[PDB]
RNA sequence: UAACCCAAACUAAUUAUCUUCGGCGUAAAACGUGUCAACUAUAAAUAAAUAAAUAGAAUUAAAAUCCAACUUAUAUGUGAAAAUUCAUUGUUAGGACCUAAACUCAAUAACGAAAGUAAUUCUAGUCAUUUAUAAUACACGACAGCUAAGACCCAAACUGGGAUUAGAUACCCCACUAUGCUUAGCCAUAAACCUAAAUAAUUAAUUAACAAAACUAUUUGCCAGAGAACUACUAGCCAUAGCUUAAAACUCAAAGGAC
RNA sequence: AUAUACCGCCAUCUUCAGCAAACCCUAAAAAGGUAUUAAAGUAAGCAAAAGAAUCAAACAUAAAAACGUUAGGUCAAGGUGUAGCCA
RNA sequence: AGUAAAUUAAGAAUAGAGAGCUUAAUUGAAUUGAGCAAUGAAGUACGCACACACCGCCCGUCACCCUCCUCAAAUUAAAUUAAACUU
């Protein structure tokens, strides 16, 4: 672009930073609604443990539960955090182990 | 130089043309109603002007033109 | 500004042209195949086809050869360029073809001189006149035919061996009834 | 009830007239035979079928016309002997009607096993008690190996998925005997996912079951219709009068090919190309045609009519005159 | 289990800190074309001067078509067939027609803003703004398509008939429409592509690859990962299954160019 | 148990003509490297060739045939890695 | 080509056991192109969206579950305004 064209337009317009599943917040608190299994998109093979939750904002999201074995059930309370599960498409939230009803993984 | 990008657009346009053909009658009714709302919005915007100016009736000998109807 | 020839100038430059001031080893009077050779022999076959038709149907060669009015089937030079094989169209009459063959062959030396003299082709190798073997056989199959005397006046169709399959079924019924290339080893000291 | 399909084309083509002797190699229910005997009451006709039930129908219908219809029982191959036992009375037959397929009575009756939709024994055998040792479809599926069984589906049913379907049958028969029509249909429909059970839409624009090709394959192999048909057309020509009109109805391509190739001097023996460098054009024959094809042009019944008799949708009527 | 990093902290999530002098033949990107403004730059005083621009009128050589005379028994068609046809076919130095399209020249490279334009003749006609730079204005814009009235030799979507094929809604054969033509108006889209914006310099103090050698300056336009997307919504339009204008959610870690 | 850990001994393309190593060159090289009236290729190994065998000579026949291809065949010729049995 | 074919003998291994195997000898032919339409291989040219390498890659209709978005008949919901002047 010419110097006249750079002057008439100025600095590049910056698209706004749209928020993610946590809505620009470190964590959210949600109530478990259902516990189910999700299948990782190929080339991976597993039965990943997930749960649906109703977040404090009022929306409902799918959250991956990390660790080997959880005791979560419906009506439990959990603290979710950000971070996508790479193989699980659409799962953009995770549960925090050791907060509210969710507990630390039982060591073997 | 392959034509792969042209083939993606080729399929999108083909499928879109068949979608319009299926729902041609529905799309016609959407348009006639979108134009009617477009006309009411035009009339209301003209009524706002003379009422704000303080007139209680539209200017003498004025009839809002119907500009979106099948006049041509 | 706008040139129609530009569209095809670069395409025809690799198909019908080669670069450099090199003439083939064959083209001399006295290996690895090359593309230039295909060009250097394709153009000669066309020039000789054009130039050897300007002798048969023209008066330079002779009066009898001019009267012969010999049209040519094809011209094809040997890859080695030792000699040429000028095929000529052959009428049905075998006897006339035999006479025409001799006539043309006698003037082969003079015909070469005519082209070499005109400067159309500088160094033309010896020429030959050949009859298409296909044409000769078809004529011979007619000569011998005239001389010849005719004397005084289900499972395999479908593709399944239904019989074998029946035996197989009846027989059954009888029975029924990237890591080690890293510098780890060098950086540890295991030499 | 099943009206004889395209009978009007056959009736016009045959032109049954007094003083003419006709033959029917597939009497079956007799609908076609009755139509020939209605246009001309003085016509002479001979009937034949492989089903003893069908033969009894002809004998019962022989009361309606004592001598105009002559009933016989046997296969196409055995037709020549049966007409030879009668003598030279058929002799120069003016027309031989070689309708093909399953009889309306045979497939409507679930006991005969021809219908996959209904539940019956897996007999699928046009022959009745005339020959009790003739293997049924149950024996065929339970005995043949994948290589043999797959060929039946591929060759006679035109089955696209022959290895998968055959293997499922071999596994299923080992678990339990395959004795019922619906049992076999589920086994064939189990080689694929549940989605493919009823997915294969047809040219009719009407969906069909996925095991229809297996029933067609077993139907033709149990009764060896195609091989016996090859002998029936050859024996009709021998028994057909010079200038006599032959009329056939082909409801699938395999039978149509033999009728299509026979009536044009082509041979079923001809080898098969497989979609590579087929010389449809070259970018001849031992002898010329031996028939005057009154209607070389073929057609299926009218699509409106097809709805009334979907079994006859693919009926191709091939008419010819002996040379 | 042993090592490594940080250390009264340590790790996770969230958020913030880095922001245009780069590009536009083939990777995103020069607008289908031209003209008029205001700025920013530039500095010269011309142009045009019969090869196919454009519009109008007149004109016609070849080949068809129709009519007539005579005339084979078939004609037509394919790789081979079938259907079609004998109301045909071949000849005419016979008549009519002026529908449609313009061989050779053309191995030419002209004209025009582009689109486009080449049978002949005549009439009207292209030309000077220093130069570049324009949209919300104006005038154009292949083919197909729409509207009304005509034309109709041949071609031909569709459709019907015949073949082929497992099928053949196709490729091949035959017939025949819309349509291609004229006159009015609309439509405004092309791989509208030299895939090259225009203009003035330079050819050396210069090989990413390939294409079409490199590169400077001036002005405007345009581009900012891929797909979603020649899409949704909005506005304008003689457009109504339309065109121009033109997003986001969401998905992905690539997509793409050359060798 | 595993010939899909192997040695050993073989099949196959095969009586096919290539394989591997040391150098050299390129307006960069992923690779490629020939022209004999010669233009960037060069000097050695294995195979081939030669030689030997079928008791003169030739021809012929045998033998020979690299590196790779088919995770080819063989844990049951023997041996052996890993795992398993030891009333 | 002393080949095929035919006809003999011996040997290995066994106590014995093959119509198998190895080897020696006898008699003793016919035929070999006016070759490359095809099949396969090699060479050269060209194309490639293939590299698992054409038994490749790959495009649409159809079928469940899940994610986001748009349209839309109506209904209701809250929201959001601004002044005109007399005495
Ligand atoms: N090879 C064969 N020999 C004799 N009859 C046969 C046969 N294959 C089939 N058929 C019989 O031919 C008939 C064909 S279907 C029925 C058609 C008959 N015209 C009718 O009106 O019913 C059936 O009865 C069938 O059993
Ligand atoms: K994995
Ligand atoms: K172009
Ligand atoms: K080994
Ligand atoms: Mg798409
Ligand atoms: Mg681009
Ligand atoms: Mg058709
Ligand atoms: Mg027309
Ligand atoms: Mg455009
Ligand atoms: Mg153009
Ligand atoms: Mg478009
Ligand atoms: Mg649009
Ligand atoms: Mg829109
Ligand atoms: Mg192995
Ligand atoms: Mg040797
Ligand atoms: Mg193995
Ligand atoms: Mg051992
Ligand atoms: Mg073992
Ligand atoms: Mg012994």
């Amino acid at each position: 672009a010419t110097l006249n064209q750079m002057h008439r337009l100025g600095p590049r317009k910056e698209p706004p930073k749209r928020l993610g599943p946590t809505e620009g917040r470190p964590q959210l608190k949600g109530v478990v609604l259902r516990t189910f299994i999700r299948k990782p998109k190929k080339p991976n093979s597993a039965n990943r443990k997930c749960c649906r939750v109703r977040l404090s904002t009022g929306k409902e999201a799918v959250c991956f539960i990390p660790g080997e074995g959880h005791t979560l059930q419906e009506h439990h309370v959990v603290l979710v955090e950000g971070g996508r599960t790479q193989d699980l498409p659409g799962v953009k939230l995770k549960v925090v182990r050791g907060k509210y009803d969710c507990g630390h993984v039982q060591k073997k | 130089k392959n034509v792969l990008k042209i083939r993606r657009r080729k399929m999108n346009h083909h499928k879109y043309r068949k979608l319009v053909k299926r729902t041609r009658f529905l799309r016609r009714k959407v348009r006639e109603g979108r134009l009617k709302k477009k006309q009411i919005k035009f009339e209301k915007d003209l009524k706002r002007i003379w009422l704000k100016a303080g007139l209680k009736e539209a200017p003498e000998n004025w009839q809002t033109p119907k500009i979106y109807l099948k006049n041509k | 500004s706008k040139n129609l020839l530009k569209k095809f100038a670069s395409k025809t430059r690799k198909k019908f042209w080669y670069e450099g001031p090199s003439l083939g080893s064959h083209l001399t009077p006295r290996k690895k195949t090359r593309k230039e050779d295909s060009i250097r022999l394709r153009v000669l076959n066309g020039l000789l086809y054009k130039s050897l038709t300007e002798l048969l149907c023209t008066p330079q060669v002779s009066q009898e050869v001019y009267d012969l009015n010999v049209e040519l089937s094809k011209v094809s030079v040997t890859s080695d360029f030792s000699a040429c094989r000028v095929y000529w169209k052959t009428g049905v009459s075998a006897e006339q073809n035999k006479h025409t063959e001799s006539v043309l062959q006698r003037s082969a030396a003079y015909m070469r001189h005519l082209l070499i003299s005109q400067q159309t082709l500088r160094n033309v190798p010896p020429i030959v006149f050949v009859q298409d073997k296909r044409d000769l056989v078809l004529a011979e199959v007619d000569r011998l035919l005239a001389e010849a005397d005719f004397g005084p006046p289900h499972p395999n169709l479908c593709g399944i061996d239904h019989e074998a399959l029946n035996k197989q079924i009846m027989e059954y019924k009888r029975k029924k009834e990237h890591r080690d290339a890293s510098p780890r080893s060098f950086l540890l000291g295991e030499e | 009830l099943h009206i004889p399909v395209m009978v009007d084309q056959v009736v016009h083509c045959l032109a049954p007239q007094k003083g003419q002797v006709f033959l029917d190699m597939t009497f079956g229910s007799g609908g076609h035979t009755r139509a020939i005997l209605q246009k001309e009451p003085d016509v002479m006709v001979y009937a034949l079928d492989r089903d003893p039930v069908a033969y009894a129908i002809a004998e019962q219908l022989s009361r309606l016309y004592p001598t105009q219809i002559q009933a016989l029982l046997g296969q196409f191959s055995q037709a020549e002997a049966l007409l030879m036992k009668a003598g030279v009375q058929p002799g120069t037959i003016d027309g031989i009607l070689m309708d093909l397929g399953c009889s309306s009575m045979q497939l409507d009756a679930p006991e005969r096993g021809f219908s996959l939709r209904k539940d019956g024994p897996l007999d699928m055998r046009m022959d009745g008690d005339r020959y009790p040792d003739t293997p049924t479809a149950s024996d065929v599926v339970n005995a043949l190996d994948q290589q043999a069984l797959a060929s039946i589906l591929r060759a006679y049913g035109e089955e696209k998925h022959a290895k998968k379907i055959a293997s499922a049958i071999i596994q299923a028969r080992s678990t339990y005997p395959i004795s019922r029509t619906q049992q076999l249909a589920s086994i064939v429909a189990g080689a694929f996912p549940p989605s493919a059970v009823y997915a294969r839409k047809d040219l009719l624009q009407r969906s069909t079951h996925i095991a229809t090709k297996t029933f067609q394959a077993l139907r033709i192999f149990v009764n060896n219709e195609l091989n016996e048909l090859y002998a029936g057309l050859r024996t009709a020509e021998k028994f057909l009068k010079t200038g006599g009109r032959l009329v056939a109805l082909s409801f699938h391509s395999l039978e149509d090919r033999i009728v299509k190739r026979f009536l044009l001097g082509i041979s079923m023996t001809e080898r098969f190309n497989l979609s590579i460098r087929q010389k449809v054009k070259q970018t001849s024959v031992r002898a010329p045609l031996k028939w005057e094809l009154i209607h070389k042009k073929v057609l299926t019944p009218e699509d409106q009519d097809v709805q009334d008799n979907p079994r006859g949708r693919s009926a191709k009527l091939r008419a010819a005159i002996k040379l």
